[PDB]
């Protein structure tokens, strides 16, 4: 394999990708030599590493936490473009997942009916899996799923990216000391070292290793992974959906700053801890329900307390506040109940999540009809034609009605064609 | 099942034979010393720290012979505005309403005792407890500073239109404002400028800070207008107290009068287009609960409000 | 519905302290 | 067993609205002509 | 499955499952096999 020596950069004006040397593109790109260092010093640790049993490798990429999200964003989209070309697959959705790390312990029942749900969405969106890149827990089950997910397709892999923050990798060390472009490092998931304890997940496509300069300490890449999924989700015009499942004090953060910068969450309710509490949380504050009624902010402080171990009262205030503060917007949450609700009712509330943001109107119908919901479409229609707004309706009807042509969904070519969609007025994409 | 649950606490729930039992549970621990003390660190004034005492050392009628404040006022009420006093506060009357160039200020404490004058400066004295730090600080006014809060309320209602129902009670929802300073959510309200009343304040400042409204982004509709002024017909003085806000010092202390305006069937709330402008960042509509961490006093303020209403606390 | 709209009526609608804010 | 914090809290709250609701004499076999019980009843009400 | 009690389901699914196999009930037989009783951990009652 021969290393890439220019690299293929989209604009900023999104009209088209300038061809520019890896070494300027990747100046930068900063790291952090100790906890001192502020300005930090150029990074030269990126390239790709080779997992056993698996064929592909996975990029690799270590960031400083002030560095611009779109740098990221232009990198991965950067090389994707290199791999398969200009016209490769756009994402239509962007799908978090977080949660615990170490202590996610759950009856396989559940397990099985969570998976069946991410792996119908990512099926039929095609979205690119944004996790944790440890090799534990809830980010190694995500990984399974888009492990199984990778054998069915034939052209396009959708990339599972895994942002971690740096200094816990056991293999950091072996990373960073070299030449600036590493093809095909070796990554030794059972290989000693005494300081550090946790290894990257050999499912994972890529890799964002946020550094603060920071041994062994957790939580540092939470606001640059909402902010690079919020990112993302600007500019391929994308909802972006963040999935909680259980969850530690890191989910709490995690979903504080995706509920901070705009972007929608789907909280699991009963799979327990995090979850649970941000669940009870929105039930107490939002849900007209009778079995609600009886809900209270001591019952939910004692459940805080239980769970997250605070130890002090300042720690348990601010716990119980960002808690609070996560489910203060009821459009920005969605809470899905495992056993109550039907297995099959998960896609309805990523769904549900999609519909709840304010823009991306043609991309929302497209999302409509990527999961099969005629139903929501033509209430979310009807609504649309009640509410005047006849300017982005007739914009988006055509492309709508192109995309449904596309993807082999005939009830949607009738509906879109009752709602003054002139069949003889489409427009294609690209420029012939 | 719903209404079951109405009919139930309906029926149910519709000093003198009145007993304490809880010193079996707690022993010695009991509501001691409560009495607010501000932070060491002085807001937005560049590292200059607070004389610090303990919460026991806080009333004047404790003796306190080690108490060494220090004297700080702000470079920007030492600039001399239209809204801040003159240095020597001499010849300045406390306690009743007092023109100053021919417009009237309060000057008047909600305190039974009353505000003291010290014999030797003139300057006024805090009844309300010491804070270590004597001078102006970054209140424009010697003594009383009087500020207005506007609390405006709806009911929280479901999309289906009932209203929602915590511990056996109506939940409220009221407009909060993040402030610029220091980046706690809080009720919208300001000091209560020269010549002008309460009234006048508690509008003002609501439409300045929850809704951006002044000189900041465009003129109201007429039907918003009369949608406004009949929101801000009916308001209700729901409480006239000192607030714990950390910028009071010895010689100045911010006292609130807190207006509700309730929106009973919601009509008049809905038309209100939050967003933050003057000294606010952010406005939403945010739940009125027991947990709330807002600035200074006003979790005592939403107390008040949710006494007055009947609502959940 | 037409209950529900009666009972929270019912239960929450049953010059000193008395402010008017017009005049801003 | 010593009590958690949030069991504490609650059994705090219980205890910390009770009504006096009667002082009587009590009807107890044990009383005698120069010794007898007399009662302060005191009700906690758990309303919720 | 909600209550937590993960010990005793765990401890007892598999004579459940053992005893639904000897008794000739299917829907029971699916039903614990569902919930985590692993088909080749099964025990005999006697020792031989
Ligand atoms: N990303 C991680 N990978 C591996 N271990 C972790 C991680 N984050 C924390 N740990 C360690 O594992 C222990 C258990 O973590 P959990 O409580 O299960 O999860 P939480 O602490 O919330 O962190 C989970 C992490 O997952 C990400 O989706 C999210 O960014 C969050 O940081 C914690 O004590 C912590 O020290
Ligand atoms: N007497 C005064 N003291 C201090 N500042 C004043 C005064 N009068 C006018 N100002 C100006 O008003 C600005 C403060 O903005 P306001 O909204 O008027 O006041 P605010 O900061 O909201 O303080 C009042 C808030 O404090 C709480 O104790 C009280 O409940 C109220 O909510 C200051 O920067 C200053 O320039
Ligand atoms: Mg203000
Ligand atoms: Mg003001
Ligand atoms: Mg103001």
């Amino acid at each position: 394999s021969v290393a890439a020596k220019t690299l293929l950069i989209e604009n900023e004006d999104g009209k088209g990708s300038t061809r520019m040397e890896v070494q300027d593109f990747m100046k930068r790109f900063h790291m952090h030599a100790s906890e001192d260092d502020k300005t930090g010093s150029p990074s030269t640790a990126w390239g790709t590493l080779r997992f056993p049993t698996k064929e592909a490798t996975a990029p690799y990429l270590r960031l400083s936490v002030n560095d611009d999200p779109e740098d990221a964003l232009l990198f991965v989209k950067a090389m994707l473009a290199q791999k398969y070309g200009e016209t490769y697959d756009r994402p239509s959705l962007i799908l978090s997942v977080t949660g615990g790390a170490r202590n996610f312990t759950l009856p396989p029942r559940l397990e099985t009916a969570i998976a069946k749900g991410l792996r119908l969405a990512a099926q039929r969106t095609n979205a690119w899996v944004v996790t944790g890149g440890t090799n534990t827990g809830v980010m190694k089950l995500t990984g399974q799923i888009m492990e199984a997910l990778s054998k069915t397709q034939s052209h396009f892999i959708p990339p599972t990216i895994g942002i971690a923050t740096y200094g816990v990798i056991i293999g950091g060390d072996d990373m960073t000391r070299g030449e600036p472009p590493k093809i095909g490092l070796e990554y030794e998931m059972h290989k000693k070292d005494p300081p550090k304890t946790t290894p990257l997940d050999d499912n994972h496509n890529l890799f964002l290793l946020v550094d603060d300069g920071s041994t062994n300490k957790f939580g540092k890449e939470i606001k640059f992974r909402a902010a690079f999924e919020n990112a993302a989700g600007q500019a391929f015009a994308a909802p972006v959906v963040t999935i909680v499942v259980q969850g530690g004090p890191g989910t709490l953060g995690t979903a504080l700053q995706a509920v901070r910068q705009g972007t929608p969450i789907v909280v699991v309710d009963g799979s327990g801890l995090a979850a649970d509490v941000l669940a009870y949380a929105y039930n107490f504050m939002h849900n007209p329900l009778t079995r609600f009624k009886s809900y209270t902010i001591d019952d939910l402080r004692q459940k805080v307390a239980q769970t997250f171990n605070p130890k002090s009262s300042q720690q348990l205030t601010n716990l119980l506040d960002s808690a609070l503060e996560c489910v203060q917007d009821p459009n920005l949450v969605v809470v899905y109940s495992l056993q109550e609700s039907g297995i099959d009712e998960f896609d309805d509330c990523i769904l549900k999540a999609i519909f709840s943001s304010q823009g991306k109107l043609g991309n929302k119908l497209k999302q409509a009809m990527y999961f099969d919901q005629l139903d929501v479409a033509k209430r979310a229609l009807s609504e649309a034609s009640k509410n005047g707004q006849h300017n982005e309706i007739a914009a988006c009807i055509n492309d709508n009605l192109m995309a449904a042509m596309m993807h082999n969904k005939p009830h949607f070519v009738e509906l879109y064609l009752g709602f003054d969609a002139k069949i003889y007025e489409l427009k294609p994409s690209e420029e012939v | 099942i719903s209404f079951r649950f109405s009919l139930d606490q309906q029926a149910t729930k519709i000093p003198i034979n009145r007993l304490n039992s809880a010193v079996a549970v707690h022993g010695h621990t009991a509501e001691a010393a409560e009495w607010y003390v501000p932070p060491e660190e002085y807001p937005k004034s560049g590292g200059v720290k607070r004389y610090l005492i303990d919460a026991s050392m806080v009333p004047l009628s404790i003796m306190c012979p080690s108490y060494d404040p220090v004297e700080y006022t702000h470079p920007s009420v030492a600039a001399q505005p239209v809204w801040a006093d003159p240095a020597d506060p001499r010849k300045i009357k406390f306690n009743v309403k007092d023109e100053v160039n021919g417009k009237v200020v309060d000057r008047t404490s909600c305190h039974p005792s009353g505000i003291s004058i010290d014999s030797n400066t003139g300057r006024p004295i805090n009844p309300w407890g010491r804070t270590g730090m004597t001078g102006r600080g970054l209140l424009g006014k010697w003594g009383v500073n009087q500020a207005a809060d506007t609390v405006v309320t709806r009911w929280k209602r479901s999309p289906d239109g009932s209203i929602l129902e915590r511990d056996g009670k109506k939940v409220l929802e009221f407009v909060a404002i993040q402030r610029q300073d220091n980046k706690m959510w809080a009720i919208p309200g300001g000091f209560v400028d020269n010549g002008e009343d309460v009234a006048l304040t508690s509008g003002r400042e609501f439409m300045e800070e929850a809704l951006g409204m002044g000189t900041s982004a465009d003129l109201m509709s007429a039907e918003s207008k009369d949608s406004l002024a009949a929101l801000f017909s009916s308001g209700t003085i729901v409480a006239r107290i000192y607030c714990e806000d950390p910028r009071n010092t010895d010689n100045a202390w911010v006292e609130t009068t807190c207006v509700n305006f309730h929106d009973e069937s919601g009509r008049h709330a809905a038309r209100l287009k939050l967003q933050g402008g003057d000294d606010a960042e952010h406005a939403r509509w945010m739940m009125v609960h027991g947990g709330l961490n807002l600035f200074a006093s006003h979790r005592t303020l939403l107390q008040h409000v949710t006494s007055a209403l009947n609502a959940y606390f």
